[PDB]
């Protein structure tokens, strides 16, 4: 569900970018009378990428990745603890020896 | 790489033997390889694994073991002196010098890390090269040395699927 | 002609079911006192691989065959060809006898001087008979013993790195001695390879076996466990709570020298440790624990040097040597150099002032390498949970369960 | 998710089958 | 542990060490996970040996 929610928005972004790209391609050769203003804005849009490719960002991103990884490791440990608790309970009620 | 396949070949050669004891040349080659990879525990265990009679029969095993003791005590300057004491067989003539180069690199690490200032004599003893390697430190590597004190100054030098796996494991 | 009828029945029973009758017939042995099987052996052995003759080999090895009926080479070649080329599935139906054969092979190899050539045979036998790659068999113990006696620890590494889950019954012939000696020999192999964490794990597993008597394997495991905990850690690790309460009151008084060795080790004084080592040198030499005691002696110095970093940012060579009692700046410098080389400590040496600086800022946990490390740990934990869930479902599907609940 | 649900339902079916045949 | 500090004996200065909460949290969690894995793999073997009713007589 979360990935489908992301998909719904990436589809819209892709549609807008594809429309802009088609307009640029059409205005290139002969299709639509090109506007200098729109072409310059498209050039600025292309120059806007990559978004925040600085080394400072690349450290905070891995900070976040490692924080979520530690949380995932702890959650996995908790889940395995619950599973081993259930297994120990069933082993004790089957192999009950006094 | 080819080193993995060569090690696999030595494993095959060691696996089967006419009586559990192989030819002295291949035993020496295996001991030299163990010394080369710094796997000294298996090296010494191979040395005691060799029967005493064949061990005393040939002095090449004695020289290889003396190199092994020299590298076991981490006596860096004496490693080169001992490795040059004896002459090795032709089939292992170029590779053993390569081993020396490996030890060279090892010493370099032990100078780049764990040493802020190192005496020039001790640095030369560790690397083995008498005086010329010091030059290689400044001109090529980029260090800064000074005279009249002999103080060398080393300088210290696909995911979304994984997260989906994590969430799938945790949710069930 | 009873032999003709017997061999005809053996041939017919193969690939025809009714394995119980065949197994009972092999169990009814001992009347084949004739030793004329040598000339008739090499007629059907090559034909139809080797789906039989395991029982005849077992009953050939044990009946007063001290020098393997002076045909050691021929019998060794026979078992080599048998194990190398085998079905693997049919013989799995009767593992017990197979294991016994392997045991006899061990007794035929460790005796005089040559336990090495048989390592590569039990190596194939282990994965030929065992259920899966993680299943404890009695042949694991023999392989570990052969690797220990032959001073060849590398071959046993793939069969020690995996964690045992479930043990083959071997038709009720799997004794606790096999388990204890397998774990003890694995611990000794790991101590030989300087893998002290896994060696401590193996020794602890050997110790915590339920028992009601005193075993020499258990006592040696206790001694070596104490030594390994003193080497890898700075103290004797506390044994797990789920140990037998009776075996833990008799073994401890027997191993009193090692306990007082730990007691004097905890005082961080190498001089007293050496004096007490010299005081019970006989006990360690008799138990062949020497070499581990010297490793404890060196680990005390290493631990003192490591503790020096918990207080100091920068210390003189003379001050360090006086504090940790190495009696010399050069010895202290060599010790610290070796410690940094092995990665056990973060420090640098400045020979201009003869000083050591500890840089206790190794990692910031902000790099993809730590991401990969946490990924590997998570994968191990996930596979552990999957194995636990599989075991839980297996125990639930068991008919005795639910009926008792 | 579908594999986990299928395994859970198969285990449930097996345990109730064993419970039914155990009530003799 | 009464004083969180480090002695520099070269210049004779008592500095104050600052524990990195992030790094110490990460290392403690990793050590706990390693201990958990070792304990669980020992418990599985103990369950295996108790299911087989293996003991020393």
């Amino acid at each position: 569900e979360h990935l489908i929610a992301q998909h719904s928005a990436i589809k819209m972004l892709h549609s807008r970018v594809k429309l802009i790209l088609e307009y640029v391609k059409a205005s290139e050769a002969g299709e639509v009378p090109f506007n200098h203003e729109i072409l310059r804005e498209a050039y600025a849009l292309c120059h806007c990428l990559p978004v925040l490719s600085t080394d400072k960002f690349k450290t905070d991103f891995y900070d976040q990745c490692n924080d979520v990884g530690l949380m995932a490791y702890l959650g996995t440990i908790t889940k395995t603890c619950n599973t081993m608790n259930q297994f120990v309970n069933k082993f004790n009620v089957l192999y009950d020896r006094q | 790489f080819s080193f993995k396949k060569l090690l696999d070949q030595c494993e095959n050669q060691e696996l089967e033997a006419p009586g559990g004891i192989a030819t002295p040349p291949v035993y020496g080659q295996l001991l030299a390889l163990y010394l080369l990879h710094n796997d000294m525990n298996n090296a010494r265990y191979l040395w005691k694994r060799i029967p005493p009679a064949i061990k005393s029969a040939n002095s090449e095993l004695g020289g290889i073991w003396s190199v092994g003791q020299r590298i076991w005590q981490r006596d860096f300057p004496g490693i080169y002196t001992t490795i040059n004491a004896h002459q090795w067989s032709e089939t292992v003539q170029p590779i053993m010098e390569a081993l020396r180069d490996a030890t060279r690199r090892r010493a370099f690490a032990l100078v780049s890390q764990a040493y802020t200032s190192i005496i020039a004599d001790d640095f030369a003893a560790f690397v083995g090269l008498p005086v010329e390697e010091a030059v290689k430190g400044i001109l090529e590597q980029g260090w800064q040395a000074d005279s009249t004190t002999r103080m060398v100054l080393p300088r210290k030098p696909q995911q979304l699927a994984r997260l989906t796996d994590y969430v799938a494991f945790l949710e069930n | 002609s009873a032999l003709e009828q017997f061999v005809n029945s053996v041939r017919q029973l193969s690939a025809q079911g009714q394995m119980t009758q065949l197994c009972e017939l092999i169990n009814k042995s001992g009347e084949l006192l004739a030793k004329n099987l040598s000339h008739l052996d090499t007629v059907l052995g090559a034909l139809d691989v080797q789906e039989h003759s395991l029982g005849v080999l077992a009953v050939l090895f044990v009946k007063f065959s001290m020098p393997s009926v002076p045909d050691f080479e021929t019998l060794f070649s026979q078992v080599q060809l048998f194990i190398s080329t085998c079905n693997g599935e049919h013989i799995r139906y009767a593992t017990d006898t197979f294991a016994g054969l392997c045991h006899q092979l061990t007794n035929a190899l460790v005796e005089r001087k040559q336990p090495l050539r048989g390592i590569g045979i039990l190596k194939q036998a282990i994965d030929k008979m065992q259920m899966n790659t993680n299943q404890l068999t009695s042949i694991h113990a023999d392989l570990c013993q052969l690797c220990l006696l032959a001073k060849c620890f590398k071959p046993a590494l793939p069969y020690l790195d995996v964690d045992m889950m479930d043990i083959c019954k071997e038709n009720g012939a799997y004794d606790a001695k096999h388990f204890l000696c397998y774990y003890y020999y694995g611990g000794m192999i790991y101590t030989g390879l300087k893998n002290f964490e896994r060696a401590l794990y193996f020794y602890e597993q050997a110790i915590t076996t339920p028992a009601m008597a005193v075993s020499h394997i258990m006592l040696e495991s206790y001694k070596k466990y104490i030594l390994v905990s003193l080497i890898l850690l700075g103290k004797v690790q506390q044994l797990p709570k789920y140990t037998s309460q009776i075996v833990g009151r008799f073994i401890k008084p027997l191993s009193n020298a090692y306990h007082e060795l730990a007691q004097v080790y905890s005082t961080n004084n190498p001089s007293e440790l050496r004096n007490l080592v010299n005081k019970h040198s006989e006990t360690f030499t008799r138990d062949n624990n020497m070499g581990l005691v010297k490793q404890c002696l060196s680990s005390l110095y290493k631990k003192n040097i490591q503790r020096l970093t918990k207080t100091f940012l920068t210390l003189s060579l003379q001050d360090m040597a006086s504090r940790v009692q190495l009696s010399g700046p050069q010895e202290a410098e060599k010790y610290v150099l070796h410690m940094i080389e092995d990665g056990e400590i973060f420090a640098s040496i400045n020979q201009k002032d003869g000083m050591v600086s500890f840089h206790d800022n190794p990692e910031k946990y902000n790099n993809p390498a730590m991401l990969h490390n946490i990924d590997q740990e998570m994968l191990k934990c996930i596979e552990l949970d999957e194995r636990l869930k599989a075991m839980d479902q297996e125990i639930t599907v068991n008919p005795q369960f639910v009926q008792k609940s | 998710k579908e594999n986990h649900n299928r395994t859970q339902q198969q285990v449930e079916a097996e345990v109730t089958n064993i419970k039914k045949t155990l009530k003799a | 542990g009464l004083i969180s500090a480090r002695v520099d004996s070269h210049s004779k200065i008592l500095y104050a060490r600052d524990v990195d909460q992030r790094s110490t949290t990460f290392e403690k969690s990793l050590l706990m996970g390693k201990e958990f894995q070792r304990r669980a793999k020992a418990m599985m073997l103990r369950a295996a040996v108790l299911r087989n009713q293996i003991h020393v007589k």
